[PDB]
């Protein structure tokens, strides 16, 4: 039985989504730090002179 | 990229609520345009200057 596990945990198509799963994470992540930092960008960029 | 004139004429054209399209990276007036816009100032002619 645990070796018909580790051969299914190590599936090509598993991997993929653990992939994917793992790339909406980040994605959701990264923008909505991205997004924090244009906001802030802009606010520290018009006390310009 | 108009001529500094074409700002007077855009003005003409603000009153006649005709939606306008502005090019980042054309040119000098367009891409002063964009942050100017971006940023409402009351009293800035050093700045704009």
């Amino acid at each position: 039985l645990s070796t018909m596990e580790k051969r299914r945990r190590d599936s090509e198509e598993e991997v993929l989504r653990k992939t994917a799963h793992r790339v909406d994470l980040i994605a959701k992540y990264i923008g909505g730090l991205r997004e924090q930092e244009k906001r802030i960008k802009c606010l520290e960029s018009q006390a310009n002179y | 990229n108009g001529d500094p004139s074409t700002l007077e004429r855009m003005s003409r054209a603000v009153e006649q609520a005709a939606p306008w399209l502005i090019l980042a990276g054309s040119g000098g007036i367009a891409d002063v345009l964009a942050a100017l816009v971006g940023q409402p100032h009351l009293l800035v002619p050093q700045v704009t200057e």
